[PDB]
């Protein structure tokens, strides 16, 4: 018999992104080649099958630094990290291959789906 | 607010 | 020029609630009289003006235990904590006064609004 | 997916 506030989940996500921008309560640095990205482990796990696996691991759960595969593109990661915190995906002709490869590695199925559909439309 |  | 995934914010919140149920990465215990509630500081801040103030404080940000005012009802807190993590509010005739008082203390304006409207309709 |  609950009532539901339609905008609540979006409002929560907006405030999680504000915390990220102010570097408040971030508990991990994701290293992608020469670049570093601070984030909240809980948000990373909630968005990515890869981070969900990493941070449920009894040893990796306590790491303050995670290094991604050297083939991962920092811009592609940046675009996906922004997506995690906003629901908005900056998908462009110039970045789609990198975004799709990063989403496959991060196990972000909905992003992979759409990248596949956008690529199929251009061929 | 809505009835979900 | 971003695209947006409509269900993303709800999917994130669902996974944050799963983390809470499994007690994964919870970093605070909220004590309400004889009861204890484990939660994620980032979610509490994102939902409540009171927790936002508490956890941005340079000393309180590092506390693992927060004790609420003894006038706060544990059931009212439980209902609001469930709301934070699900967007669903279990508002009943038997709990509305406690929920509204707790929402005022926690500074959860949208919950206060609706409690006020439901009370006005019954008088 | 939508155009926001
Ligand atoms: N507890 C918990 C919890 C925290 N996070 N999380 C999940 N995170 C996840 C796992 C796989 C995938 C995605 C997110 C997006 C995607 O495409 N795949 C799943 C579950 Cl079943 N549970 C949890
Ligand atoms: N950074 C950050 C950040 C984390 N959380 N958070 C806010 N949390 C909040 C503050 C006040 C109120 C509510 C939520 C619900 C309500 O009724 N009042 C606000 C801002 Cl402006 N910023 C942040
Ligand atoms: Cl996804
Ligand atoms: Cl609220």
């Amino acid at each position: 018999s609950c009532i539901q506030f339609t905008r609540h989940a979006s409002d929560v996500l907006l405030n999680l992104n504000r915390l990220r921008s102010r570097d408040i309560l971030t508990d991990v640095v994701i290293v992608v080649s020469r670049e570093q990205f601070r984030a909240h482990k809980t948000v990373l796990m909630a968005c990515s099958g890869l981070f969900y696996s990493i941070f449920t691991d009894q040893l990796k759960c306590n790491l303050s630094v995670i290094n991604l595969d050297p083939e991962i593109n920092p811009e592609g990661f940046c675009i996906l990290l922004d997506f995690m915190y906003t629901s908005r995906l900056n998908l462009r002709e110039g970045n789609i291959m990198a975004v799709m490869a990063t989403a496959m590695y991060l196990q972000m199925e909905h992003v992979v789906d759409t990248c596949r559909k956008f690529i199929k439309a251009s061929e | 607010w809505v009835i979900p």
